[PDB]
């Protein structure tokens, strides 16, 4: 019967929204993980420089 | 001869839609909060 159609039409949009709102909750997690990697990959590299310099200095000394 | 059908059905389907939007927001938030807490761990390491 019609109306039960209208109620089978909402419980459908209200999964579309809940599908859209948990396909961003990953996108946030992806870009946050792809951030942290790069926020620690540059840091890894920095310590080498700050250490490559410090030991050379200590060789010369 | 009975407005209670269309009147009181609208105000449940519309209210069911709002609850959908709530746990849409109050969950999408959680992912952003999880992100903050991750990048804190991303320092705890860097300082360690």
């Amino acid at each position: 019967k019609l109306e039960a159609i209208l109620s089978q039409e909402v419980e459908a949009e209200i999964q579309a929204l809940l599908q859209e709102a948990e396909a961003k909750a990953e996108a946030v997690k992806r870009e946050a993980e792809e951030k942290a990697k790069a926020l620690l990959q540059a840091r890894e590299r920095a310590l080498e420089a700050q250490y490559r310099a410090a030991l050379r200095r200590a060789e010369s000394a | 001869g009975l407005i209670k059908s269309l009147a009181e059905k609208e105000k449940q389907l519309l209210e069911r839609l709002e609850a959908a939007k709530k746990e849409a927001e109050e969950r999408v938030k959680r992912a952003e909060a999880e992100a903050k807490a991750l990048l804190e761990e991303a320092e705890a390491k860097a300082k360690a």
